């Protein structure tokens, strides 16, 4: 009582409000009334349980019609970042392991042998989560800047402003692209690796693979957009997508040529071999299509009829099902 | 006393390398005075008090 | 093309297995006897002569100059200007990656792995073909598990290329320890 | 007085009391340092006999390197010498012998060197096999390769058609 | 019922434990065997044999002989201590074994 | 660590003038909105 | 590009796993030396 | 009183002089018995949990 | 050092050696194999030929009886030169005959090549030449503790031989 | 083909067989530690700025009123060992000219190269044991300092201090060589040839080429 | 059903092991086992599916 379940009662306070509903247990922590009907237990259990689908369109609405939060788009975003962060650093490893030296090391030119090359380190800096704080910064940079500047707009726009943004904040990219391949360790932080890139090349080794990582991101937003409104053509651009993901490869093996890291160059990475273009293409398609960016700010007008419609079916279960049709209401 | 010395060796051996003539004693009494006079008034303060 | 003999002038030790040199210069000579025509030689009692010295059965190769942990440096060649070429190329690969894959579908309908040979019978002995030599044969197990020892062998050797050095957290359990000890002996 | 304890293994011991004391006499000639008194010395302390080891204690440390042998390592000679000539002296440097007997000393260079041997082994006996891992069968499984179908493969007017070859291109790729 | 319980868990799924031998090594005159097994959390623990005292009994029944784990190549050898009642469980296969 | 400093502030520099264009933007359409809720009112 | 899943060799460790606890299974239901009439 | 055995001496509690506990080499090593234990050991109490 | 301490002192032993050696338990078959074996057989009878050539299938012979006469120096260089490379077939092994005969000889490759991985002798009762050619060179790997001893016996099975003699190996490498 | 070429590169190193380099010749390889130092001056600096701020409020616990010098001071301790760690002057690289009677070093010190030439191989002498540095208190311009000096040394005003005392934070990682009149450290990690180093450091002069 | 037949089929077929149903070779066209064996699990089920369904 004075030394355990101070520092315990968090943990289940916690502990319910993931497993409770907050709206409607703050509604049922007020009790009584103040000259206005509808606020007894009752009428406020009718009233909570509407107001989950009513949440959602007020949540989706502000996301549309009102400015961009961070933290609202973390949220929506939470499982690709916060969960399955280390599933970005086997999709990079398995992407550049054509001139990796990971086959030497116990493991396999498959996605299971880029799996087993991350988890080898552990699931912490040296592990699963290598890297995870910079996708973290990465998400909080072009792909959120993007949606602040290009709020409600055409794909095209889109397209043009992601593309400015991807540019200006590519040396990030590189940096966390040779932090997920670096497998010993080399690099002792994001800054340490940005330091030895630049004092033995020039600041342009940075920006290797931007103009093919530019025209990649270009697909991918067609066909989030694509899906977004839910038509019969979301499958020919993911088509479209996966044609054009050799240009990612080509981008993470660039990025990851010219250092100890890799086997070949810049020159070399260009003749490789053509039967490992498209690696690990069904584990990135898996992938993004399980964990699709939920950005309800770029959601078209077809998209944005989808999801209200949707709220509005689940809203009509609230009718009695045998209600009587009397000739005076 | 360790550690002075330490650093007595290492400066000597740094500006013989690099033929300075002059003896980083900067850096050979770090916190020499420091650390002598808190040892020497806890010692007296403690002799006083037991 | 595939019984040969060879003759060494007691250059080659036979009681043990050839080595992978010896077997490499065999096949690079067998390779011109067949395709620059043959005076029938090869055969028991006209064979190929060879005086294989120490350095040619045993040295590998030349040209070590590789720089170990080296960045390639730019700011030399224009990136700026050289990035269109590079894009474009890019480009090209990713058009024509269906296409190169199709094509090779379709060349593995016309093709069969049995149309190439690749045994040869040297000194009654028989071998198939390895990289860019040849390598001893004796039954379908054993050159399965050769490969199986030779990818073993791939796949773990930067394991066992560990650092023997790298003790530091090593020494200093042990030493912990064994001045605590001390103490207990003071 | 005495417990069911596994004791550290005493094949060395004898030879490095004996390179200790040879080097120890060559300075101390009067000491009287001889292996045969070995169940006796390593009772006394180095004040006792008046010999200062910390002074000497760096070459002991260099000589027993260079000197022994030691064949229950998986590290070749060269490499198990310097590795413990940099381990002993490394640990050595922060302890003060003087003080305390020598056996302590031979005992604490004797667990030294049993401890570098086994991390050696990588705490696993030296003549033992062992069985492979999980992570090494399925290496191997994945390694081996795949014969596919062979009956495509055979030579015959009727694998020549489109759908044999279409089936021979799909298994045996 | 929850301490004893807890309790009772712990401390049978030790003993099912005990029986099998993590390591085992001979003294220098191979006059005692030191045998390391599951401690109740898994890590090792120390127990000294004499090896003379180790012997493999038949089984008491003589027609369980057949459904003995020896029967197979990979089973499991049952070596019991006559002198303090305790059994040692070896792995037949040779990897284990020097 | 000359190299590493110049990356830092050169990232801080980067990062700083984006900062600094976005409310420069922001600045003016607040401040246009602003008039135009003045003259409404 | 090696290849990665196998039907037959996950068969052959689903065989595997399955006869793993057979030799422990039958030493501990397997007769004793003690005949405790 | 009960160690005060009548006719026969109990048996000393610290081992016979003769032996000697010295290391010698390994017979019988099974290191991943430990791995299982400690697995079987913590599934079984978390289920039990 | 401690019987009430050896418990964690191994412990953390095994816990901190895991950042030298990342997975040792879980790869220490695999590490038992050196990176470039470098192996010194001793034995000249026919029987221990086809346990050589078994058990080497996969190394490069390199014949040492070729560099008598020359100064020891010379043919611990040459020996060095041979073995301290891979072949475009990844073959890193090399095993090693007919040398050192001496041990200036035997020590002088382990200085230069860091040491022999190993040093086989396959006594061979049917065998007289090794032993009055190169017992200087055994008694040298001996001291060195790099020796290893298989003694066949010609009239044996020979199935049975090659597999104790890949266990023996296999045990005797270092690294 | 890459990895074979850095495969046999790595062993050549290791070996330390590398070629005639021109005018002169590698015969050494070798790297020194570094320690964090600024990590322990933040926290230093972080506990006495905490401890000043709780005694001038009052509001803190007796816990952390113990906990926050234990801190402050280990901070301290641990940042003053490391800054002697660093400083200290290891044996990068080693070069041997053609003649093979001069030597060329590189040595590290806090991470700065420093080149040496012209070291003929008669002077290169490896300390096996522990030597002995002269310190002259004449030198020093502190009285404070030079009367402790020798208050604790006991001897007149140059003063004989023996290595063992020193190694502990002076060459534990590493033998001391002399490098003509100079003094370095050789650490044990390192890439050497060891035929020509053993005679060089036992000042034996090796034949040409 | 047909998928899980099929890609046992191939799974085992790429490690050498084929079912010995129905005749190696066609007797007509000369289609390999291979072959009509997918087709016999493609078509087998929907039939016998219509079947029971009617
Ligand atoms: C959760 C509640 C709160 C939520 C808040 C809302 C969420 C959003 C918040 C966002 C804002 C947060 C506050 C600000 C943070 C600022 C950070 C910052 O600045 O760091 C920088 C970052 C720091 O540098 P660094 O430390 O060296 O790099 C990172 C290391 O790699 C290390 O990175 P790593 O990915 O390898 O890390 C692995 C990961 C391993 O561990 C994990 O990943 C664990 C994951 C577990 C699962 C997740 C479960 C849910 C979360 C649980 C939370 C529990 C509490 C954790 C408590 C942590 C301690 C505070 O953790 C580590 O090991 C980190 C190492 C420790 C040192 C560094 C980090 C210190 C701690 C700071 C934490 C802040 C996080 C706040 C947000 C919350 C995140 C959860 O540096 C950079 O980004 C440098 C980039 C440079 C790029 C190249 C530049 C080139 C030049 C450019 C030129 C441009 C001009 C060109 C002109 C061209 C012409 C026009
Ligand atoms: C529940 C079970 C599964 C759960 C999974 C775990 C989930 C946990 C939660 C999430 C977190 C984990 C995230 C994923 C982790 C990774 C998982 C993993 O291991 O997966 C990889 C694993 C394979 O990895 P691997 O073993 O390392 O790869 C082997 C080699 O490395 C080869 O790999 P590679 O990277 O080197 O790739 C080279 C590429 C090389 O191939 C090529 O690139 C060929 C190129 C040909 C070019 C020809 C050009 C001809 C000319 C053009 C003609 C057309 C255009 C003409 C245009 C004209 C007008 C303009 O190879 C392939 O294409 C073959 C790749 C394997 C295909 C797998 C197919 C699965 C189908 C599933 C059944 C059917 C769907 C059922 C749907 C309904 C279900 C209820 O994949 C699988 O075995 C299957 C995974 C499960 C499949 C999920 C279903 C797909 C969902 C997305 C697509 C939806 C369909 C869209 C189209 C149809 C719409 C109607
Ligand atoms: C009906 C409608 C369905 C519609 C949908 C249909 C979709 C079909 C899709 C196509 C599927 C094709 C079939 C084959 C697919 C295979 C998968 C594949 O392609 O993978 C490629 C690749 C193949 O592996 P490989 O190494 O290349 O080669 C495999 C060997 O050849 C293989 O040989 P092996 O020797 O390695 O054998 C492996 C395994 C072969 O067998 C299998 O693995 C098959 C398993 C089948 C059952 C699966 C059920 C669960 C499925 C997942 C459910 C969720 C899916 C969600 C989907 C998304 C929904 C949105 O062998 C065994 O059988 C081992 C024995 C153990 C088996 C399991 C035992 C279960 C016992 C249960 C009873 C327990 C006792 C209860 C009583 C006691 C009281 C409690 O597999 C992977 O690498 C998979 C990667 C998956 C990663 C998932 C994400 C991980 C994220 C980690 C996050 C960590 C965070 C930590 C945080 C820490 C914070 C502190
Ligand atoms: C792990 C906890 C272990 C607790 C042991 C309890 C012993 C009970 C014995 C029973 C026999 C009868 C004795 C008389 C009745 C006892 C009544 C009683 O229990 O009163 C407790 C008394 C009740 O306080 P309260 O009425 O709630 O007042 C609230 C104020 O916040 C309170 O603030 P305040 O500043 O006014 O506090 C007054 C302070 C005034 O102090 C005194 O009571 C008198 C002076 C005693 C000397 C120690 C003072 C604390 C200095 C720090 C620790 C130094 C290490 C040596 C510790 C020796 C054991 C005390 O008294 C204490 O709290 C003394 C204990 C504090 C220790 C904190 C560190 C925990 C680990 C300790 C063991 C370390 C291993 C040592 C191995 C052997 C070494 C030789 O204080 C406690 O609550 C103590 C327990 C607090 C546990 C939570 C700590 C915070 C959260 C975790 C932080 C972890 C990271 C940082 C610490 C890391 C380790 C250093
Ligand atoms: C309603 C339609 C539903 C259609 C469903 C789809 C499946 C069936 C049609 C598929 C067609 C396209 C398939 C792809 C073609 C690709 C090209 C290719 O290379 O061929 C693939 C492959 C043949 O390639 P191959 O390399 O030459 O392989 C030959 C191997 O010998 C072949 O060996 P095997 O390994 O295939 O095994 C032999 C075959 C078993 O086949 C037999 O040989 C069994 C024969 C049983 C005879 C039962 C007594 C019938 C009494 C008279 C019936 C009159 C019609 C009554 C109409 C009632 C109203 C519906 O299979 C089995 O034994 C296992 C299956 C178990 C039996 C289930 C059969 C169900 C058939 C349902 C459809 C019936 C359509 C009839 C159309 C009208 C016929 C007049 O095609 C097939 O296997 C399809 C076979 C379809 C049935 C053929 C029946 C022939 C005997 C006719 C006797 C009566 C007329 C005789 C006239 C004589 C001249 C004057
Ligand atoms: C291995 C260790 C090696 C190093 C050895 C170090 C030797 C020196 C040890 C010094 C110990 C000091 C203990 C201080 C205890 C806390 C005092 C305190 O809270 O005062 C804050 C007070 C009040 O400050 P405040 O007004 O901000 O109040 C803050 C309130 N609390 C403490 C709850 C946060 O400040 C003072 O003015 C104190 C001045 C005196 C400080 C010393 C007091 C010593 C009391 C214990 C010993 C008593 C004598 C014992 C018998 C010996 C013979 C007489």
């Amino acid at each position: 009582a004075n030394f355990v379940i101070p520092y315990l009662k968090p943990v289940a306070d916690f502990w319910n409000s993931l497993c409770i509903d907050q709206h409607q247990d703050s509604l049922f922590q007020f009790k009584g009334q103040t000259g206005s009907l509808g606020t007894d237990w009752t009428s406020k259990y009718l009233r909570s349980e509407q107001d989950v689908y009513n949440h959602k369109y007020l949540q989706y609405h502000k996301r549309v019609h009102e400015a961009p939060e961070l933290t609202d788009v973390i949220s929506d975003n939470v499982y690709r970042l916060t969960l399955f962060a280390g599933v970005e650093r086997v999709l990079s490893v398995r992407q550049a392991q054509a001139i990796l030296k990971t086959q030497f090391a116990g493991a396999t030119e498959n996605i299971s042998g880029a799996f087993q090359t991350v988890l080898n380190g552990g699931i912490f800096r040296r592990g699963y989560f290598r890297g995870a704080l910079l996708n973290l910064l990465q998400f909080c940079g072009a792909p959120y800047q993007s949606l602040i500047w290009s709020r409600n707009s055409g794909i095209t726009n889109q397209v043009i402003v992601s593309s400015i943004f991807e540019a200006f904040f590519y040396p990030l990219d590189t940096v966390k692209t040779l932090i997920y391949n670096d497998v010993q360790g080399k690099y002792k932080g994001a800054f340490h690796c940005a330091s030895q890139v630049v004092q033995n090349a020039g600041w342009s080794r940075l920006y290797a693979g931007i103009f093919q990582k530019l025209i990649f991101n270009s697909a991918l937003i067609f066909h989030l957009n694509q899906v977004w409104d839910g038509s019969s053509q979301q499958w020919a651009s993911l088509a479209l997508v996966a044609a054009a993901y050799p240009l990612l490869v080509l981008k993470t093996r660039f990025q990851v040529a010219g250092t100890p890291l890799a086997l070949a160059t810049s020159n070399e990475v260009l003749k490789v071999n053509r039967k490992t273009l498209y690696a690990g293409l069904v584990p990135y398609l898996i992938f993004n299509t399980l964990f699709a960016y939920e950005f309800a700010a770029w959601h078209s007008s077809t998209a944005q009829e989808r999801v209200i419609g949707g709220l509005q079916n689940a809203m009509k279960q609230f009718s009695s099902p045998a209600a009587e049709q009397v000739w005076s209401s | 006393y360790n550690h002075l010395v330490i650093k007595y060796y290492q400066s000597f051996i740094c500006n013989t390398l690099i033929n300075k003539k002059k003896l980083e004693f900067n850096y050979i009494l770090s916190s020499f005075k420091f650390i002598k006079e808190l040892n020497n008034i806890i010692i007296i303060s403690l002799n006083k008090l037991f | 093309s595939r019984i040969y003999w060879f003759d060494f002038n007691g250059t080659v030790n036979e009681n043990l297995p050839l080595n992978y040199n010896v077997l490499k210069i065999c096949r690079n000579e067998i390779n011109k006897l067949e395709k620059l025509n043959e005076n029938n030689l090869g055969t028991q009692k006209n064979p190929i002569k060879l005086n294989l010295s120490f350095e040619d059965k045993h040295y590998n190769t030349n040209n070590l100059v590789l720089d170990l942990n080296s960045y390639e440096t730019f700011n030399s060649k224009n990136f700026i200007s050289s990035i269109f070429d590079k894009t474009f190329e890019s480009l090209n690969t990713v058009l024509m990656a269906p296409i190169y894959s199709f094509l090779e579908f379709k060349l593995k309908l016309s093709s069969t792995k049995i149309n190439t040979n690749h045994y040869y019978v040297i000194n009654g002995k028989l071998y198939i073909t390895y990289n860019d030599s040849f390598k001893l044969f004796t039954t379908i197990n054993d050159y399965f598990n050769d490969l199986n020892e030779l990818s073993n062998t791939k796949l773990f050797f930067l394991y066992r290329s560990f650092n023997i050095y790298n003790i530091k957290l090593n020494s200093l359990v042990d030493f912990v320890f064994l001045k605590l000890i001390l103490f207990i002996h003071l | 007085n005495r417990t069911h304890d596994k004791v550290i293994s005493q094949t060395y011991v004898p030879a490095i009391a004996n390179i200790a004391f040879t080097h120890l006499s060559k300075k101390y000639p009067q000491a009287g340092l001889k292996v045969d008194q070995l169940n006796t010395l390593k009772e006394k302390t180095w004040n006792d006999l008046g010999v200062n080891i910390e002074h000497e204690k760096q070459e002991i440390l260099v000589e027993l390197s260079e000197q022994i042998f030691v064949k229950e390592s998986k590290l070749r000679w060269v490499h198990e010498q310097r590795q413990r000539l940099a381990h002993t002296t490394y640990v050595f440097s922060g302890l003060e012998f003087q003080n305390v007997k020598v056996g302590f000393f031979i005992d604490s260079y004797n667990f030294l060197l049993q401890e570098l041997a086994h991390r050696s082994n990588l705490y696993q006996s030296k003549d033992i096999v062992g069985e492979k891992s999980f992570h090494e069968k399925h290496l191997e499984q994945q390694t081996a390769p795949y014969s596919g179908v062979k009956s495509l493969e055979e030579p015959v007017s009727q694998n020549k058609s489109f759908i044999n070859s279409l089936m021979r291109a799909i298994h045996n790729h | 019922v929850a301490i004893y319980a807890t309790y009772i868990a712990l401390s049978y799924i030790n003993n099912i434990w005990k029986d099998y031998v993590v390591r085992a090594q001979f003294s220098k005159d191979k006059e005692l065997l030191f045998v390391t097994r599951v401690s109740p959390f898994g890590t090792t623990e120390e127990e000294v044999y004499e090896v003379a005292h180790l012997e493999h009994l038949p089984p008491s029944v003589r027609s369980g002989v057949k459904d003995l784990s020896a029967q197979d190549a990979d089973g499991l050898v049952d070596v019991t201590c006559m002198s303090s009642q305790r059994s040692l469980v070896f792995y037949k296969g040779d990897q284990y074994w020097n | 660590s000359n190299v590493t400093g110049k990356v830092a502030l050169a990232t801080l520099g980067a990062l700083t003038g984006y900062g600094a264009f976005y409310h420069y933007n922001q600045y003016l359409n607040l401040s246009a909105r602003w008039q135009q809720i003045q003259e409404n009112i | 590009s090696s290849k990665g899943f196998n039907l037959a060799n996950a068969v052959n460790t689903v065989k595997s796993t399955l006869n793993a606890p057979i030799k422990h299974i039958k030493r501990n239901i397997e007769p004793t030396g003690s005949n405790y009439s | 009183n009960y160690l005060d055995q009548p006719f026969v001496k109990v048996p000393n509690a610290n081992p016979n002089a003769s032996l000697n506990f010295e290391e010698g080499e390994v017979l019988y090593e099974n290191t991943r018995l430990l791995e299982w234990a400690k697995f079987w050991n913590y599934s079984v109490v978390v289920g039990y949990l | 050092m401690n019987n009430t301490f050896k418990f964690l002192h191994q412990v953390i032993s095994k816990l901190t050696l895991k950042a030298q050696v990342p997975n040792y338990g879980q790869y220490s078959h695999s590490l038992k194999r050196p990176i470039n074996p470098k192996v010194v057989v001793f034995g000249n009878s026919s029987r221990a030929y086809e346990l050589i050539s078994s058990q080497f299938r996969n190394f490069n012979h390199v014949n040492g009886l070729e560099l008598k006469g020359q100064e020891d120096n010379i043919q611990a260089n040459k020996v060095a030169q041979s073995v301290l490379s891979i072949n475009d077939g990844f073959q890193d092994g090399y095993y090693i005959t007919d040398f050192p005969q001496n041990s200036k000889q035997a020590e002088r490759l382990d200085l230069i090549t860091d040491g022999v991985n190993l040093a086989l002798y396959i006594k061979d009762p049917s065998d007289k030449v090794t032993v009055t050619r190169q017992q200087e060179a055994i008694d040298y790997y001996r001291k060195t503790g790099a020796l290893v001893e298989f003694e066949v016996d010609p009239r044996g099975d020979l199935e049975e031989q090659v597999k104790q003699l890949s266990n023996q190996v296999l045990n005797g490498y270092k690294h | 083909l890459a990895f074979i070429k850095e495969a046999n590169e790595m062993i050549q190193q290791n070996t330390g067989n590398l070629p005639w380099d021109g005018g002169k010749k590698k015969i050494f390889q070798g790297q020194a530690n570094k320690y964090l130092e600024t990590p322990y001056y933040l926290l230093a600096a972080l506990s006495g700025l905490g401890l000043l701020y709780f005694l001038y409020s009052g509001d803190a616990k007796y816990k952390t009123l113990v906990l926050t010098p234990v801190v402050g001071i280990a901070a301290f301790v641990l940042l003053r060992r490391n800054q002697i760690l660093n400083r200290v002057p290891t044996l990068t690289e080693l070069f041997l000219h053609k003649d093979g009677k001069f030597v060329d070093a590189v040595v590290s010190v806090n991470g700065q190269l420093i080149s040496k030439n012209d070291i003929p191989v008669s002077t290169l002498k490896l300390y096996r044991g522990d030597h002995t540095v002269k310190v002259n208190l004449n030198d020093f311009e502190d009285a404070s300092a030079k009367k402790f000096l020798a208050q604790q040394s006991g001897q007149e005003g140059v003063i004989n201090v023996h290595f063992s005392k020193l190694r502990n934070l002076a060459a534990r990682n590493g033998q001391v060589l002399n490098l003509g009149d100079t003094e370095v450290v050789v650490p044990f990690e390192n890439q050497a040839n060891r035929i020509i180093l053993k005679q060089i450091f036992k000042g034996v002069e090796v034949l040409p080429s | 059903f047909t998928a899980v037949s099929w890609f046992s089929i191939y799974q085992f077929a790429r490690k050498g092991a084929v079912l010995p149903v129905l005749r190696e070779y066609g007797r007509y066209f000369g289609t390999h086992r291979l072959f009509r064996q997918y087709l016999h699990t493609l078509v087998l089920p929907l039939l016998y599916t219509e079947y029971a369904l009617n």
